[PDB]
């Protein structure tokens, strides 16, 4: 699974962080 | 209706600048003589 | 378990740098506030998922 | 019943290290993500009426009263592209829930 | 005032409860501004259009291209002697820009 | 080029920060568009150098407080910053928000969620009390 975006941004569409970063979800796990 | 407070603005100009009267208007008296705001609530009232 | 967190400035979606836009936007009231109301309530339940 | 599980592990990876497609579930997600927010790029490019779809473009040609009715055709337009990204994500989100 | 008091604000409470709060998007405005026009040292040829002492027959009416020349269209605005003076996709006093 | 301002080429008026642009520009491109169908890069009409305009920096802002009630001490966040960009955040260029009591400095600290500052970082470990984002949290404690 493979995750425009900064013309996006330049028009105020922003992408926010996970609380939990794929590290904490690997260690939960 | 009734009215907060009213004024009448008196003057006399020619024919042709009547036009420039109205609100949001362009030319040498809408921009150096007599201006109505974008958003005049009112009446505009001339005669010969 | 989860989507891609977003917020949405309204106002730099709608207006592009254009005061005026702002002036004419401020006419419809609350909608901004309650789309990122909306966009918010979204991404807080992306980390309660 | 160890050779077994060992074993069916084994075939786990092979399956993952093999095939592009198995996490359908999860690109699906990423795709319609980021199909939203093109296609929500995509809305600032229409005109909806007003005489071009660039406020600039408007600012600097129409003076201030020619220019708020073609203005509020972008201003309408957009806040319905904007309604509509917000009612297909939190409609999205309820199924991500 | 500060910080806090925009998220009083945004939350519409004299009050806060403990938590993360998004307020306004910051953004750094302009430190000057900037313009770029090609460099023209000759003007429009408008008297050659407006001053003409023969016009054309609207059957025939005639087509000037205006190319390679500075345009003040403060000049054509500013005279009283035009009684229509109408622009339909910009407007006459913003030309100039 | 490389600041916030308010370019006019060929009668387009915008703000942006002009930029000479590295895409190969064919002569005849003039300006250059991005996937948004929005202008990333225009030609200078005078001195032929291709410019790529990018808007002045932003980001969403937060407020970190353990609650009116428990004391009036905020941390603010600025997402998506690193923090050399809060140094670039200066009153000569004013901002949107007026207020800069936090440009002062000493605890800013750089989260993958964005600029944190106001907030002291330490070493300890805690349960998450207000989640900023990428694994920190911030509370309020002596
Ligand atoms: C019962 O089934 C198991 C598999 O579940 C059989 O075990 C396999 O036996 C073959 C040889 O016949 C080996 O090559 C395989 O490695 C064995 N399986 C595993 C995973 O190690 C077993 O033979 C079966 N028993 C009967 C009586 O049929
Ligand atoms: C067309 O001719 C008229 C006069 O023949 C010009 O009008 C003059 O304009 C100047 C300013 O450029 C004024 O100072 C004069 O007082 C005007 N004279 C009169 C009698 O009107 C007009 O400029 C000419 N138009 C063009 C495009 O050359
Ligand atoms: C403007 O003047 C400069 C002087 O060096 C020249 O190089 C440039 O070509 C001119 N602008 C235009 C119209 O190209
Ligand atoms: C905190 O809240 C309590 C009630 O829960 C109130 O009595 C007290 O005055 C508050 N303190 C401050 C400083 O807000
Ligand atoms: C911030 O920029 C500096 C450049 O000196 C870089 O070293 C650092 O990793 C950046 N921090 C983040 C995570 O943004
Ligand atoms: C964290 O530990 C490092 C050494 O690993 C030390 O240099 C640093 O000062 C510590 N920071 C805090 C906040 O205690």
């Amino acid at each position: 699974v493979t995750l425009l975006i900064c013309a996006q941004k330049f028009n105020g569409l922003t992408v926010l962080p996970p609380l939990l970063t794929d590290e904490m979800i690997a260690q939960y796990t | 209706l009734c009215f907060t407070n009213v004024y009448a603005d008196s003057f006399v100009i020619r024919g042709d600048e009547v036009r420039q009267i109205a609100p949001g208007q362009t030319g040498k008296i809408a921009d150096y003589n007599y201006k109505l705001p974008d958003d005049f609530t009112g009446c505009v009232i001339a005669w010969n | 378990v989860s989507m891609t967190k977003t917020s949405v400035d309204c106002t730099m979606y709608i207006c592009g740098d254009s005061t005026e836009c702002s002036n004419l936007l401020l006419q419809y009231g609350s909608f901004c506030t309650q789309l990122n109301r909306a966009l918010t309530g979204i991404a807080v339940e992306q980390d309660k998922n | 019943i160890a050779n077994q599980f060992n074993s069916a592990i084994g075939k786990i990876q092979d399956s993952l290290s093999s095939t592009a497609s198995a996490l359908g579930k999860l690109q699906d997600v990423v795709n319609q993500n980021a199909q939203a927010l093109n296609t929500l790029v995509k809305q600032l490019s229409s005109n909806f009426g007003a005489i071009s779809s660039v406020l600039n473009d408007i600012l600097s040609r129409l003076d201030k009263v020619e220019a708020e009715v073609q203005i509020d055709r972008l201003i309408t337009g957009r806040l319905q592209s904007l309604q509509t990204y917000v009612t297909q994500q939190l409609i999205r989100a309820a199924e991500i829930r | 005032l500060d910080p806090l008091s925009e998220t009083k604000c945004t939350l519409k409470s004299f009050t806060v409860e403990k938590g993360i709060y998004q307020t306004s998007n910051f953004r750094v405005q302009p430190t000057e501004s900037i313009v770029r026009f090609p460099n023209i040292t000759n003007l429009c040829p408008f008297g050659e259009v407006f001053n003409a002492t023969r016009f054309a027959s609207v059957y025939a009416w005639n087509r000037k291209r205006i190319s390679n020349c500075v345009a003040d269209y403060s000049v054509l605005y500013n005279s009283a002697s035009f009684s229509t003076f109408k622009c339909y996709g910009v407007s006459p006093t913003k030309l100039n820009d | 080029k490389n600041k916030c301002v308010n370019f006019n080429f060929n009668g387009l008026t915008g703000t942006g920060v002009l930029t000479e642009s590295n895409k190969k520009f064919l002569p005849f491109q003039q300006f250059g568009r991005d996937i948004a169908d929005t202008t990333d890069a225009v030609r200078d009409p005078q001195t032929l150098e291709i410019l790529d305009i990018t808007p002045c920096s932003f980001g969403g802002v937060s407020v970190i407080t353990p609650g009116t009630n428990t004391s009036n001490q905020v941390a603010v966040l600025y997402q998506g910053v690193n923090c050399t960009e809060v140094p670039v955040a200066i009153h000569a260029d004013q901002l949107t928000p007026t207020w800069r009591v936090y440009s002062t400095g000493s605890n800013v600290f750089q989260t993958r969620a964005g600029c944190l500052i106001g907030a002291e970082h330490v070493n300890n470990s805690y349960e998450c009390d207000i989640p900023i984002g990428a694994g920190i949290c911030a509370s309020y404690q002596t």
